[PDB]
Parts: structure tokens; C-alpha cells; sequence
RNA sequence: UAAUAGCUUCUUAGGAGAAUGACGUAGCAUGCUACGC
RNA sequence: GCGUAGCAUGCUACGUCAUUCUCCUAAGAAGCUA
């Protein structure tokens, strides 16, 4: 096993199997397994002790790992999980979570908590006229997979604001971002 | 404790011990850093000394490792092995490991003492990552070296909570900083050793400080206490965020028919539009703080927060924006410091408005729309890495100009630094140019700004007013005498004494000089307000009584020139010594 | 106390990704499941605490009947008698956990470690005797519980403070500490469910039974509805070992105290002081077994309100007529004890109405025939003394009756038992939910449980508390056991792989081995051991 | 496995919102914690669906604590 | 252990059998330096192994009596932290009314949930939805415990301050329910 | 902020006990040898 | 035939060490139940 008192044993085992290879009698072969029998044990000794000296090390490292990846798994977690929350999100595949997260990446996001009653109030800021062509035609406001109808258009002056001169050639002359108050139908 | 390797990135556990800032370092990049420098030590979980009862072996590459400690040569074990072999140090992830050709300049920045002219160069054209290593060990550098520290020594051990203190008389005494450290300095005879590592917050009754220490030895009555070494925030943002370019505006709202007076940078306000960060360099009274109302009056539904390096910048900031922002909501902020007196006529101290006004070292952890920071020649790479990992916004804008001063650097006595290598954003407005531009002075006479259109810029400004012909040059002696290491000269303050007298027009001006000293004892005698040339940059004066001392590289330099007589809007006398920068002046002679 | 009133809120749990991806790549959690999530971590608003603390207004004074209360009092002592308790020095009392909290207002200096040791056992035994004739006020917290559940009310747990809860461990350990060491009792408490310890609780229940029957019932709002009288009660029937060790006084000042520390005291709600108006606060130091002394007195006050209400021409048994006659005149009609009836009842109601107890869940194993002519008590007995004795309405909903034997109780501690073979004969196993085990796996109650790598035992623990499902008839039942014995598996080799790439050498002595192969799980539940 | 997996979402949500120290505004935690309790009892797809829609509206609304454009392009 | 003097002996006694293998000498002479080899060894690993758990022992005194050292000062502070709580808490006390209220009693001996409904000087309403407000502290000044308290000051759940004409009607639900209305006995 | 009680798993440390094996010392018995009687 | 001394074998007692198991205590981590 790679020690000096393992050499000792190894040659007590080579002199000791000779001298049974030869094995005749009898002193000289008690008197070598006394001998083989005392390097058994001074070397069964250290050993030993080598077992307690690589299982201390056992605590150092189980500690040592353990605490170390106890405020790795704090430091991490709370933008990490983040990301996990987004993938996880991404996972379902809603229409209506798509649509609304697509929505929020271009920058129309809600002011409030969209209700879920028929006929309840939501507000959200509409940040450019392609995001307002593509989502209100008409009088009609599609969100979140659903219908809801205008109440406010109105402007970042909070000046009261109607609905036509929205338009190709108009759109400039509006005080972006306009906010949309909605009800749910 | 684990981290990263610096030049590297890779996951590592093995500090440098002898680096200044105490990094982060690889297993074959600190084989590399060990095996070619100086540096012996290395911080591991624990650290590399031998482990005998009385030794001090701390070279890495000269223990083994037998067992679970570390031994050295003659206290080895008979079953070991050497820390430092196969081109790699003994540390954990071992094979998950991956090295570079950084170490060639990492060396040289680790190994330099940042008195010369030549690694402040290399501090800025490598990679990021040992940009901002560079940045971090200088801040720890300056902190070492200069104001460094006063002895003092414990007289008693009242108790393990509560420390005495007694500071020698003679020199100052540095506060309580956890970032700061005393180290342990029993230097009789008999142990000049480090005995640990301390920091001192002292308490409200009797002579007591309360202490934290890092070691568990109790202290000796000769056991002293000076401040070697600082450790200062490790950074994380760059320098400089990555351009993306864009093609329509993102982000911001403009405005139809703004005003009558930024209609001429409409165009300018699309180019900040769509860049990432956008970069603007002018010549001195052009408009570069007045770009950022302009930019604000553009974009008015966008919160902005606009700061700056030093406090002047931002209070004429404040200025401008009093003219011409709503007084309604704008904001500015002031630090738990308090030490100076601020623009106190918004709303101090509001991080949820608008328009917040600001000074980089405290700003706080929010969002922004438009970032607006002005006087980068104010700005090293430390403050641009605050304003980034403070910071997060859409737009970035850099306004300032490289002919102006650039940080003080107190380090900095030998060789000349080029205005391209004050920080990244200089090397960025001077390599490839600025994106935008104006040069037409409307703040300093014909006369004058013809002089400076010569020294600093060759002929590329002109200006738009008259030669009002009061800008007096003035050739004299002025015996100086070297008071405080700093000048002080009484017969030029002197020839100005009795050459205030003759002129019934000058009893508002203002005197600058290059040295803080003469500058303060200035006020007594004349009476004048009275003004630094580093801390009078941004605002306008009328009359001007510049006061150049000596004959040295510190106050003959053309750019502190170049600032402290173009704050002169109307006229300026200017006292001097020089004949190389009085050959090139066109002033009235005297 | 301060200036503003503190408003508490429960924070959800966190969700381990890496479990619930590899339950759903084992083929869970689909439509036309059996096996779905439904213990989750339940967060709460602000008003969690003082709107769980509002429901001690179900709890009104109750006055009990006495000349029955006084008989039942008795029966119960019988119960209790095997027994033998006292008070104890101060150096005898042992405590499981020191780092647990010590109330209002010594949480603000310390946990219960503090004061266990800035205390001597000279002061500690003063303050014990201080107590015996005085009485000690006490403020009791109230704590929201982060823990997984099924249903989304905040449950509140009352946190009692150190100088009440240090003499009544003195006062009444011995009793505790001997009601959980005898096995084979009525109050099974103590006795664990591995190592065929189940099987032996069941089978001492089924002992002298006639046509046997199995019964469980429910209390609605248990520690909440509780009259004053029964906690006293439960406290003087646990204070009958002081007959030596302690006078009259001092077992008067005794139960004082419990009851100025426990039933009706001051109650901190986010730093306000309340009045509780009664019932037991379910964190002192004799909770369980007080409870158990409760449920036994309902338990006997139904078979009286049973045997009484019973016609007595229509009855059979001649004897058992008899025994309705003297128990009549022995409740309404004696003023002293009847030991000898006394011993006959309780005789009677351990031969046709054999009990299992833990604090509020009881197996009964009563006459079916008896009950049928309504000589035991029935649901219906225990339905109307909970409703006069109780205040709250036992429905039948959540409240079960099993008519075969073979297959044990519908649910005793939320487990479900079933008859299984194991070697050559047949044992019963108790096998939980596996929605609770598939949700203690998903939604860990912090950020370190949620890596798995760190923590084996949590995932060892849940497949030894688990393993009883691989015998279940439902196969994905079964399959729990094996997702997360395979889990444990890829956890350990994922950690070997991290431990060989964050170092060079891999485990010498990588003992894990026996965590992955059923011997471990299946040596758990073996009557050797 | 669309029913168990939306009821681990609202946790996750959950507590990436009180993360964002949206337990200090009583009354924005008082639906927040509302739809989680209710989400965690749900039967049908829709209810749990657009009741995902009305708690992920929260996150939604926050300008700064959240910057939505990181979180996902790499994803 | 290595100090002992029978380590010396042992020493001695091994070095006479290294002397003696040197020197060759009769088996006798040999035989019988091993016995007193084979005693000083006897000897000296017993008193070493005796040595040893005495090492142990001593430890565990040591750290039994470093614990008890600091279980002592830790008693000393918390015992110093509950007499500033409670002399503070004296301090706090609004003895006058207090006096007048005890030496109204008989024996001394007052009910404990009457020393705030006749002594507190500050009152505090939590209050769950308008119809209580409108009911309990309806105006600037209401009667409670046979007072009269004015308000002082209106707090919602999230500590934000509420005026008074705030709480309506139509405008209770953008109020963060309860209110902690805040008053001082007049 | 995080209660009482019970059960179970795992890790370490210490003690005690048991069993097996090895070395050393002392005692008893058998066989043999040297010398003396 | 006896004694002393020496060697071999067997047995007993004691001291030490290695291995395995059980228990008793302490500390720590975790799970479940009421
Ligand atoms: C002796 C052992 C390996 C023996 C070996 O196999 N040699 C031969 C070469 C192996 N190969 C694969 C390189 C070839 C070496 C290798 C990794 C070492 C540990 C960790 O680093 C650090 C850790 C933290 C603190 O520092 C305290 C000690 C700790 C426990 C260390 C103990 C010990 O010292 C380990 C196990
Ligand atoms: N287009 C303009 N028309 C009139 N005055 C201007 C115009 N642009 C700038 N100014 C004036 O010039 C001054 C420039 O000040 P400042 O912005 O500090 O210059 P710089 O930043 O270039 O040093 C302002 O006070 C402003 O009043
Ligand atoms: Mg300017
Ligand atoms: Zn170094
Ligand atoms: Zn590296
Ligand atoms: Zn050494
Ligand atoms: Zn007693």
C-alpha cells in the first residue's frame, strides 16, 4: 500500500512464504512469524490512524462544500429564480401570457391589475401608434386574448382626448405615450 | 470562500497574498503571476504557510502539502507533494480549469507602483477585465500612499469589546472605514510581525473606541496601530456599456417645436435618440451643460437623472435647468456626508422625480430613462464603473471635452498623460472622435479665446464678440515663498494690492491661482471671492484676477492655463513667470 | 406596547424545479391521475394572524353537566392509572431542543438556551417552589406557522414563554416522559410506527372485542372550542400523581397557574395584548397529553349519554340493564366515589369500546351489536356531546366508520393503513398521501433545501416515510417510491460528478451506496428491530 | 400535465413578487396573495389561466424593479 | 508520555540492547536484557496510555468550565438588559392618575385591564372598513371609555399618513384598510 | 417572528460493555535438556 | 527419585493495540405526526 512498513511486511511475506517453501523445522520458523506478526501490527497501526486522517478530511470537505454552496444558492437565487420563473412561464405557452409579455417587451405595459369580472376598469399606456394599430381597431381594444371596449385614450399631458385623429399622418402631432382606459367585455 | 479568476473568469479559490487589492487568481494564471514576480504569497481557503511550530516559509512554490496542512522543505512529510507543480497551484477546481496570455500585462499592472507615466497608458488599451483591476489597485494604490496614516498605540486593554486609542500627536488620524485597516505593528524587538488586522469605530462617552478585529490574540502594551493598506468596493459593471445601434427612436418622446433655442440640435437630440451611449465634445462655453436641458426640453415625458464628478458641474446643471426645467418637480441629492453646501431650492434628497441631480460617489441603486453624465474630464474609470453599476438606463450620454482638466492624480509626478488616456471615454472622443460637435465662443473675449486658439487647439475656434482689450499681461518677479509645500507669494499678491487701486472696474473680480495656499490667504488681503482653478470650472465670472506662482511642470501646464483664463467673460488680469507660454499670448503688454 | 401595529404576512414556499422535471419526466402529474399536488405552501396577507386569532369567539362558557362530569373524572383516572408521575428536581428535567424560542419578552435577548443556563438549579427549583404558592401571569405569543398544508387558512401555533413553561415541565414530566414509555396503553403516545410498532397498536386495539367495528371521529375547531372546564379538568386529572410529593395548596396554586399561563391569559397578536377568552393555547409544555385527557372525556360522556338514553325495556343483556340502573344512581343519585363501579365501567368499556388515542385522533374498535342496540356510543352519541359540551357541530362528512376489519382505519394520523404480507405472515403498514410526499418533495420551505445535492436525508427521510405504496394495488401508488429512490440516485450521482469536478479525487468511502436499493426502506417496517 | 404545472407558476410568481417587496404595500399583496390562494384551488384550465393573467399583471406593471427585456432573448 | 522517566529507562534499556547487538554477546546476557527491555516497556506504555485519557479528561474540564465562564457573562448581560427594560417601562408611567386610581382602592388591588382604560394617556383604534370609522370615531373627537380623545394623527396597514377628510364614503377603497387612528386623551 | 410533545433517519464526539485476533508480563500443568544432590 | 535453570505446548489472570457489534450520553443536520 505505498508505506516503509508495508516494505517490512512485503519482506516478511517474501522470507516467511520461503522459508514455508521450505518448511522443514521449526525454531527459526516460529521465531519469523513472531517477527511477521509484530510488522502486521506496527504497520496495522498507522494504518489505522491513516483511515481517521482521510475521514477528517471527510468533515473538512463536507463542511467545506456544504458552506460554500449555502450562500452560493443565496447570492444567486433571487435573479436567478427570475429566470427561472421566466423559462418556466415561457414553458406554457398561453396565448394570452405571450401576448401580454410581447406587449410589455415593446412597452405597453398595464398600470394596474387587469380585472378578471365582466366590465371592469384597466388601464395601460400604449407607447407607439404601431402598438396602438395593432392592438385597437375600431373602438375595440384586443389584450390579454380578450375584448374590451375605450373609455380614455389620453395623452402624457393629461389633456382629455377622442379617438379619430389617431392616423397615419397624425400620429406626430399626438403627445406619446398615450393610456387607454378600458373596461372588459 | 470561492470566486473568480480575474484575467481568466474561471471558478478558483487561490488570493495572491502579496497583490495590493488581495484579488482573485487562477491555478495557471497564478502559477504564471507566482513564478515571474515578486509575489510569493497566495491566500488560499487557508493560508500557505508552513505549519511548523516555529517557521516562515510563505513561497508557494517551495512547500508540500502532506496530510491535511502545509510543511515546508525540511518539516515535509514522507508522503506529499509539491503545491506548485505541472504549471498549475494547488487549489480547488482543478481540471476545470482554462488560462490566458493576460498574464504579460497583468504582470506589469500587478507589479508596478503607479508613480510612472507609462502604466497609467497600460491601464487603459488592454481588455476590460484588467481595466477594471487596473482602476480598482490604483484606488487601493492612492489610498496606501497618499494621507496614509498616523501611529497610534494602546495604552491599556480595558476589555474585548471596547479598545483604547491614543494617536500620536503630529500627524492626522484616518476614520472609521470597515474598508480600512490598522495593522498590527508590536515593532519592538521582538516580533515585527503582523498580529492581525483591525478597524477602529470609536464610541460617545470617555476615551473608548469600540473595535473589530480579525485575529484572536490579545494585545501587548507596545502593540501599535498604523494604516497600511485600504480595500475599496469591488466593481462589477464596465467602463463603458456595448454600443448597440439603433434605427428608429426607442424608448424616449419627442417634442414638436420644443423652443427657439434648442432648435439648432434637434438633429442631435435624434443621434442621441438612437445610440446606446452617445458621446459630445466641445471646446469650453459652447453648450455641453446646456445640451442636457436640451436634450430634457426634448425628451420631457423621460426621466433623467443628470450627474457629475464634482459638485460645480452639477449645480450649474441645476442653474440651467432652474432657467429653463419646471421648478415643480426637479430633485437633488446630497450624501449622508453633508461636508459642502449644495443647490437647495428643489427638493433634496428625492430619487423618484423626474429630474434628479447628483455627484457620482452617491448616487442610488435605481432605474433611470437618460443617463446624462457630464464632465467625464472630471471622471477616471472608477467613476464611469459607479455611474454603470448604479445606473441602468436606456441612453447614455457623455458630454465633456479632454482640453479641460483631467482628475488630479495625486500619484501622478513624472511624465505627461495625453488628454485621449484620462479614462475610456476620452480614448473613445480622441481615437475615433466625437459623434457631435460645437466650437463658437460666446464666453471669453476675441482677444483671449485668439490667444488660447493657439496653445491648446490650432486654430479650429473662433468667437463671436469684441477685443474688449482689458486682458492685462503682467511680467514680474513675484518672490515665492515655500510655506506649506504649497506657494504662497506675497509680492505678487502684492503688485495685485496696489494694482487694484488704479482700476475702478475690477472691485467685483475674482482671484485663481494654481496653488490652494496663496489662493486662501488671498482673501484677507484684497477681499475678492476667491476661487481655485479646480473647483472654479463650469461657472462664468466677469472679472478675473489669475495669479500664476512658480516655475515648475505643475502650474506652467497650458490646459489648467486654458481653464482658469476662459472663465473670464469680459476680462481678466493674469499675473505670471513663464516665458515659453508668455511668448505665444497675445495680450495687452503693459 | 408600540406605536404602530405589526402586520405579519406568510411568504409562499419555493418551488424545487429540478424534482417536479424529474417527476414529470417519470410520467406524473397528468389528467386521469390519481396522484396530483394538493398539499402546497399557502401564503397569507397581513390579516393572517388577527383574523386567526378571531376564532377563539367560537369558544363560549360552557357550563358541563356535574353530577356526570364528576363520574367521568373518575372513569378517566382509570384510564390513567398505570402510570406513576411526581415532581421532579430541577437537574432531572431534560429538554429535546434548546434553541427553541422563549416567548414574550424573552425573545428579545435570547432563545430558551439563555435561560436555561444563566440559571442555576438552586434559582431554578426556587422559582419551581415560588410557583406552587403564587400565582405568575403570563403573556403568551402567537406564531404563523410556514408550513405545507392543504387548505389555505393560516393555521397560528401559541408560542408560551420560559418561566411558565420551565415549572410546568417541572411539575408534570415524569408523568409525560412515563405516559410515552408503556406500550400497549390507550394513550398510544410514545410509540413509534416503524419497526412493526403499528401493527402491535392495531393489534392491541383489536383485544376482546365482540363483533368488532372500527370508528374515527373529528373535532371541529379542537384547541379553539375546548371549554374551560374540560382543560381544567384535563389538568387535574394529569395533577392526581401528586398525592405524595405535593399538598393540597400547592396542587390548588399548581393548577392556578396553569391556568393563568395556558387556558385564559394574555395573548400577543403583532404587538397588541389580548384577552384569550379560553381553550388550550397548543404550545405548552402538556398540550398532547391533555388533549389526549379530552378526547378520552368525550369519548366516556358519550357512552353514558349512550347507555343512558337507552330505553332500558328493550334491553337484552339482564347484567347490562343492571349496569344502566347503577350508573343512574351512582351519577344522580351518590355524592362519594363507587370504586367497585367505577372498576366495572371502566371494565366494560375497555371489553366493548376499546380506544386508541393521540390527542385528538381516536381508533375505536367498538361492539358492533351493542351499538346497533345502542348500548356503546355511536356517531350519533358523539355528535350531541360535542354539540352541548362542545359548542361546534360534528357533521358526518369527514367522519368515517369501518365494517371490515381486514383492512384497519380509514385515517389515524393522516395514514392510511392496509393489510400486507411480509415473510410468512401479515402485517399492517400505514402508507400516507402520496400527494403530501410529492408536495414535501416539490415545495421546500427554503433555498438551501432547494438544490437537493446539499441534502440526501431530506429525500432518504421521505422514501423511508414513503415505502409502504410499493405494496399498494394502485401501481402509480407504487411508483412514488421509485421516483424518488431513482431520484435520490441521479442526486448522488450528480453530487459525485460536482465533488470530482470541484476537486480531483473522488470519495474513498462513498457510503450511499444502500440508499438506492429497497433493503433499507424494507428493514423499516420488520418487527426485529 | 397542463393543470399541475400552472399551480408551481404561481409560486414561483409569488415569490418573485414578494422578492420585489411588494409585501410592504398591504393593499397590492392583499390580490396578490388573493390570486395565489386561489390559483393553488383551482379546477379548469381558464379560471387558473386568466387568473395567471391578473397576478402576472403585477409583475407586469413595475417599470424598474423589473427590467422585462433581459429576462427574455437568451430564453 | 515522552517527558516521563520511564521513557528514560526505556531509552536506556533499548540502547543497552543496540550496544549489545553491537557487542554480540552471550545469548544469556541477551535473554535477559530483553526481559528488562520487555519491563521498561510494560512500564512505560502503560503509564503513556494511563497519560493519555488524563489529556482527555482535562480537556473536557476545560471546556466545561470555558463554557460555564461565559454562560456567567452572558446572565450578567441579559440580567442588565431586563433591569433597563423594566426601569425604562417605570419611567414610561403616568404616575398621577395612577396614584389617584390605586388610592382609590380598597385594598390596593385594582384589576390589571383597567390601568389603560384609566391611566393611558394615548389611544389607538384599529379599524377594518368605514362603517366602524363612521361608528367609533366619526369627526376630529370621539367618547370611548368614558373620555373624550381627539385624533392625532390617522395611519393606514402600510404606515402612510391618512388625513382625515381622505376617509369617505366613495373613497374608502383606495385606502389601505385597517386604519390606525391615533388619540390622546382631553 | 418562528410553540409543546412523540417517532424516525443520518453525521460526529466521548464513555461503557461484548466478541474475535495480535504482542508483552505474571501464575499452573505436561514433555525434553544442562549440572548438582 | 529431588532441586535450580532453559526451551516447546496447553490453560488462567493482567496490560496494550487492531477489527466488528451493541448500548448510554452529548452535539449537529433533516423528515413525519398531533
Ligand atoms: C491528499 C489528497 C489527495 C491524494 C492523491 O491522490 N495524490 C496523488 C495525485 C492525484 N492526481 C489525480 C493529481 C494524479 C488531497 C487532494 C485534495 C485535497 C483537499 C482540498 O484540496 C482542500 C481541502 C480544504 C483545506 O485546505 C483543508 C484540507 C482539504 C480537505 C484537502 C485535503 C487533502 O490534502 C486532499 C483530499
Ligand atoms: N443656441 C444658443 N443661443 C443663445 N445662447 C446660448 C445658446 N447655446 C448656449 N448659450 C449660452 O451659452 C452658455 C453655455 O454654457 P455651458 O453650457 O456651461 O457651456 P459649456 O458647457 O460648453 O462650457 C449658456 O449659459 C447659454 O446661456
Ligand atoms: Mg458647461
Ligand atoms: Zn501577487
Ligand atoms: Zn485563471
Ligand atoms: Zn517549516
Ligand atoms: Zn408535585
Amino acid at each position: 500500500s505505498s508505506l516503509p512498513s508495508y516494505a517490512a511486511f512485503a519482506t516478511a511475506q517474501e522470507a516467511y512464504e520461503q522459508a514455508v517453501a521450505n518448511g522443514d523445522s521449526e525454531v527459526v520458523l516460529k521465531k519469523l512469524k513472531k517477527s511477521l506478526n509484530v510488522a502486521k501490527s506496527e504497520f496495522d497501526r498507522d494504518a489505522a490512524m491513516q483511515r481517521k486522517l482521510e475521514k477528517m478530511a471527510d468533515q473538512a470537505m463536507t463542511q467545506m462544500y456544504k458552506q460554500a454552496r449555502s450562500e452560493d444558492k443565496r447570492a444567486k437565487v433571487t435573479s436567478a429564480m427570475q429566470t427561472m420563473l421566466f423559462t418556466m412561464l415561457r414553458k406554457l405557452d398561453n396565448d394570452a401570457l405571450n401576448n401580454i409579455i410581447n406587449n410589455a417587451r415593446d412597452g405597453c405595459v398595464p398600470l394596474n391589475i387587469i380585472p378578471l369580472t365582466t366590465a371592469a376598469k384597466l388601464m395601460v399606456v400604449i407607447p407607439d401608434y404601431n402598438t396602438y394599430k395593432n392592438t385597437c381597431d375600431g373602438t375595440t381594444f384586443t389584450y390579454a386574448s380578450a375584448l374590451w371596449e375605450i373609455q380614455q385614450v389620453v395623452d402624457a399631458d393629461s389633456k382629455i382626448v377622442q379617438l379619430s385623429e389617431i392616423s397615419m399622418d397624425n400620429s406626430p402631432n399626438l403627445a406619446w405615450p398615450l393610456i387607454v382606459t378600458a373596461l372588459r367585455a | 470562500a470561492v470566486g473568480a479568476c480575474v484575467l481568466c473568469n474561471s471558478q478558483t479559490s487561490l488570493r495572491c497574498g502579496a497583490c495590493i487589492r488581495r484579488p482573485f487568481l487562477c491555478c495557471k494564471c497564478c502559477y504564471d503571476h507566482v513564478i515571474s514576480t515578486s509575489h510569493k504569497l497566495v491566500l488560499s481557503v487557508n493560508p500557505y504557510v508552513c505549519n511548523a511550530p516555529g517557521c516562515d516559509v510563505t513561497d508557494v512554490t517551495q512547500l508540500y502539502l502532506g496530510g491535511m496542512s502545509y510543511y515546508c522543505k525540511s518539516h515535509k512529510p514522507p508522503i506529499s507533494f509539491p503545491l506548485c507543480a505541472n504549471g498549475q497551484v494547488f487549489g480547488l477546481y482543478k481540471n476545470t480549469c482554462v488560462g490566458s496570455d493576460n498574464v504579460t500585462d497583468f504582470n506589469a499592472i500587478a507589479t508596478c507602483d503607479w508613480t510612472n507615466a507609462g502604466d497609467y497608458i497600460l491601464a487603459n488599451t488592454c481588455t476590460e477585465r484588467l481595466k477594471l483591476f487596473a482602476a480598482e489597485t490604483l484606488k487601493a494604490t492612492e489610498e496606501t500612499f497618499k494621507l496614509s496614516y498616523g501611529i497610534a498605540t494602546v495604552r491599556e486593554v480595558l476589555s474585548d469589546r471596547e479598545l483604547h486609542l491614543s494617536w500620536e500627536v503630529g500627524k492626522p488620524r484616518p476614520p472609521l472605514n470597515r474598508n480600512y485597516v490598522f495593522t498590527g505593528y508590536r515593532v519592538t524587538k521582538n516580533s515585527k510581525v503582523q498580529i492581525g488586522e483591525y478597524t477602529f469605530e470609536k464610541g460617545d462617552y470617555g476615551d473608548a473606541v469600540v473595535y473589530r478585529g480579525t485575529t484572536t490574540y490579545k494585545l501587548n502594551v507596545g502593540d501599535y496601530f498604523v494604516l497600511t493598506s485600504h480595500t475599496v468596493m469591488p466593481l462589477s459593471a464596465p467602463t463603458l456599456v456595448p454600443q448597440e445601434h439603433y434605427v428608429r427612436i426607442t424608448g424616449l418622446y419627442p417634442t414638436l417645436n420644443i423652443s427657439d433655442e434648442f432648435s439648432s440640435n434637434v438633429a442631435n437630440y435624434q443621434k442621441v435618440g438612437m445610440q446606446k451611449y452617445s458621446t459630445l465634445q466641445g471646446p469650453p462655453g459652447t453648450g455641453k451643460s446646456h445640451f442636457a436641458i436640451g436634450l430634457a426640453l426634448y425628451y420631457p415625458s423621460a426621466r433623467i437623472v443628470y450627474t457629475a464628478c464634482s459638485h460645480a458641474a452639477v449645480d450649474a446643471l441645476c442653474e440651467k435647468a432652474l432657467k429653463y426645467l419646471p421648478i415643480d418637480k426637479c430633485s437633488r441629492i446630497i450624501p449622508a456626508r453633508a461636508r459642502v453646501e449644495c443647490f437647495d431650492k428643489f427638493k433634496v434628497n428625492s430619487t423618484l422625480e423626474q429630474y434628479v441631480f447628483c455627484t457620482v460617489n452617491a448616487l442610488p441603486e435605481t432605474t433611470a430613462d437618460i443617463v446624462v453624465f457630464d464632465e467625464i474630464s472630471m471622471a477616471t474609470n472608477y467613476d464611469l464603473s459607479v455611474v454603470n453599476a448604479r445606473l441602468r438606463a436606456k441612453h447614455y450620454v457623455y458630454i465633456g471635452d479632454p482640453a479641460q482638466l483631467p482628475a488630479p492624480r495625486t500619484l501622478l509626478t513624472k511624465g505627461t498623460l495625453e488628454p485621449e488616456y484620462f479614462n475610456s471615454v476620452c480614448r473613445l472622443m480622441k481615437t475615433i472622435g466625437p459623434d457631435m460637435f460645437l466650437g463658437t465662443c460666446r464666453r471669453c473675449p476675441a482677444e483671449i479665446v485668439d490667444t488660447v486658439s493657439a496653445l491648446v487647439y490650432d486654430n479650429k475656434l473662433k468667437a463671436h464678440k469684441d477685443k474688449s482689450a482689458q486682458c492685462f499681461k503682467m511680467f514680474y518677479k513675484g518672490v515665492i515663498t515655500h510655506d506649506v509645500s504649497s506657494a504662497i507669494n506675497r509680492p505678487q499678491i502684492g503688485v495685485v494690492r496696489e494694482f487694484l487701486t488704479r482700476n475702478p472696474a475690477w472691485r467685483k473680480a475674482v482671484f485663481i491661482s494654481p496653488y490652494n495656499s496663496q489662493n486662501a490667504v488671498a482673501s484677507k488681503i484684497l477681499g475678492l471671492p476667491t476661487q481655485t482653478v479646480d473647483s472654479s470650472q463650469g461657472s462664468e465670472y466677469d472679472y478675473v484676477i489669475f495669479t500664476q506662482t512658480t516655475e515648475t511642470a505643475h502650474s506652467c501646464n497650458v490646459n489648467r492655463f486654458n481653464v482658469a483664463i476662459t472663465r473670464a467673460k469680459v476680462g481678466i488680469l493674469c499675473i505670471m513667470s513663464d516665458r515659453d507660454l508668455y511668448d505665444k499670448l497675445q495680450f495687452t503688454s503693459l | 406596547l408600540t406605536n404602530n401595529v405589526a402586520f405579519q404576512t406568510v411568504k409562499p414556499g419555493n418551488f424545487n424545479k429540478d424534482f417536479y422535471d424529474f417527476a414529470v419526466s417519470k410520467g406524473f402529474f397528468k389528467e386521469g391521475s390519481s396522484v396530483e399536488l394538493k398539499h402546497f405552501f399557502f401564503a397569507q396577507d397581513g390579516n393572517a394572524a388577527i383574523s386567526d386569532y378571531d376564532y377563539y369567539r367560537y369558544n363560549l362558557p360552557t357550563m358541563c353537566d356535574i353530577r356526570q362530569l364528576l363520574f367521568v373524572v373518575e372513569v378517566v383516572d382509570k384510564y390513567f392509572d398505570c402510570y406513576d408521575g411526581g415532581c421532579i428536581n430541577a437537574n432531572q428535567v431534560i429538554v429535546n431542543n434548546l434553541d427553541k424560542s422563549a416567548g414574550f419578552p424573552f425573545n428579545k435577548w435570547g432563545k430558551a438556551r439563555l435561560y436555561y443556563d444563566s440559571m442555576s438549579y438552586e434559582d431554578q427549583d426556587a422559582l419551581f417552589a415560588y410557583t406552587k404558592r403564587n400565582v405568575i401571569p403570563t403573556i403568551t405569543q402567537m406564531n404563523l406557522k410556514y408550513a405545507i398544508s392543504a387548505k389555505n387558512r393560516a393555521r397560528t401555533v401559541a408560542g408560551v414563554s420560559i418561566c411558565s413553561t420551565m415549572t410546568n415541565r417541572q411539575f408534570h414530566q415524569k408523568l409525560l416522559k412515563s405516559i410515552a414509555a408503556t406500550r400497549g396503553a390507550t394513550v398510544v403516545i410514545g410509540t413509534s410506527k416503524f419497526y412493526g410498532g403499528w401493527h402491535n397498536m392495531l393489534k392491541t386495539v383489536y383485544s376482546d372485542v365482540e363483533n368488532p367495528h372500527l370508528m374515527g371521529w373529528d373535532y371541529p375547531k379542537c384547541d379553539r372550542a375546548m371549554p374551560n372546564m374540560l382543560r381544567i379538568m384535563a389538568s387535574l386529572v394529569l395533577a392526581r400523581k401528586h398525592t405524595t410529593c405535593c399538598s393540597l395548596s400547592h396542587r390548588f396554586y399548581r393548577l392556578a397557574n396553569e391556568c393563568a399561563q395556558v387556558l385564559s391569559e394574555m395573548v400577543m397578536c403583532g404587538g397588541s395584548l389580548y384577552v384569550k377568552p379560553g381553550g388550550t393555547s397548543s404550545g405548552d409544555a402538556t398540550t398532547a397529553y391533555a388533549n389526549s385527557v379530552f378526547n378520552i372525556c368525550q369519548a366516556v360522556t358519550a357512552n353514558v349519554n349512550a347507555l343512558l338514553s337507552t330505553d332500558g325495556n328493550k334491553i337484552a343483556d339482564k347484567y347490562v340493564r343492571n349496569l344502566q340502573h347503577r350508573l343512574y344512581e351512582c351519577l344522580y343519585r351518590n355524592r362519594d366515589v363507587d370504586t367497585d363501579f367505577v372498576n366495572e365501567f371502566y371494565a366494560y368499556l375497555r371489553k366493548h369500546f376499546s380506544m386508541m388515542i393521540l390527542s385528538d385522533d381516536a381508533v375505536v374498535c367498538f361492539n358492533s351489536t351493542y351499538a346497533s342496540q345502542g348500548l356503546v356510543a355511536s356517531i350519533k352519541n358523539f355528535k350531541s356531546v360535542l354539540y352541548y359540551q362542545n359548542n361546534v357541530f360534528m357533521s358526518e362528512a369527514k367522519c368515517w366508520t369501518e365494517t371490515d376489519l381486514t383492512k384497519g382505519p380509514h385515517e389515524f394520523c393522516s395514514q392510511h393503513t392496509m393489510l400486507v404480507k411480509q415473510g410468512d405472515d401479515y402485517v399492517y403498514l400505514p402508507y400516507p398521501d402520496p400527494s403530501r410526499i410529492l408536495g414535501a418533495g416539490c415545495f421546500v420551505d427554503d433555498i438551501v433545501k432547494t438544490d437537493g445535492t446539499l441534502m440526501i436525508e431530506r429525500f432518504v427521510s421521505l422514501a423511508i416515510d414513503a415505502y409502504p405504496l410499493t405494496k399498494h394495488p394502485n401501481q402509480e401508488y407504487a411508483d412514488v417510491f421509485h421516483l424518488y429512490l431513482q431520484y435520490i440516485r441521479k442526486l448522488h450521482d450528480e453530487l459525485t460528478g460536482h465533488m470530482l469536478d470541484m476537486y480531483s479525487v473522488m470519495l474513498t468511502n462513498d457510503n450511499t451506496s444502500r440508499y438506492w436499493e429497497p433493503e433499507f426502506y424494507e428493514a423499516m417496517y420488520t418487527p426485529h428491530t | 400535465s397542463k393543470m399541475s404545472d400552472v399551480k408551481c407558476t404561481s409560486v414561483v410568481l409569488l415569490s418573485v413578487l414578494q422578492q420585489l417587496r411588494v409585501e410592504s404595500s398591504s393593499k397590492l399583496w392583499a390580490q396578490c396573495v388573493q390570486l395565489h390562494n386561489d390559483i393553488l384551488l383551482a379546477k379548469d384550465t381558464t379560471e387558473a389561466f386568466e387568473k395567471m393573467v391578473s397576478l402576472l399583471s403585477v409583475l407586469l406593471s413595475m417599470q424598474g424593479a423589473v427590467d422585462i427585456n433581459k429576462l427574455c432573448e437568451e430564453m
